[PDB]
């Protein structure tokens, strides 16, 4: 951190917080790590197949199911260097939100 | 005999007569074909 590099990971959750905030020293544990309960690690592709009708879209994931993108993720950093123009369209709103 | 569609009460839907007489009056389907255009999005198999 002397050379301005950093260790871990980063997350995107929204925090409407009013008082103190610390992005680069979090007071107690993250909120889920790859690999935890109901936590989904995106496939290689980042691809995301649009449903019909009224349904909501969903993300591939790590496989070939189909998961809905309302939860939590786990994008590594490869993914979302090939998928950007589908993150910020699709689940980065439902990160605003 | 040309027109067993027309004249004739006994006739089924979709007999012809090929070999011996040209049915002159037929039951016919007409097809209302739609021919679907593909543009999607094309991704890419990301590093590592």
């Amino acid at each position: 951190n002397l050379f301005n590099v950093a260790r871990g990971n980063l997350y995107l959750v929204q925090t409407a917080t009013n008082g103190n905030w610390s992005p680069m020293a979090p007071v107690a544990a993250p909120p889920f790590v790859r690999g935890g309960p109901n936590v989904r690690v995106v496939g290689r592709f980042g691809t995301i197949v649009p449903r019909p009708n009224g349904l909501e879209p969903q993300l591939i994931d790590d496989g070939n199911v189909p998961r809905d993108i309302a939860g939590d993720w786990v994008y590594p950093s490869d993914v979302l260097q090939v998928s950007v123009a589908v993150f910020r369209d699709y689940v980065w709103p439902m990160v605003k939100a | 005999l040309r027109w067993p569609g027309l004249v004739d009460p006994n006739y089924r839907v979709g007999t012809n007569d090929l070999p011996n007489r040209i049915t002159l009056y037929n039951s016919l389907y007409r097809y209302n074909f739609t021919y679907p255009t593909l543009d999607g999005i094309m991704y890419v198999r990301s590093a590592t």
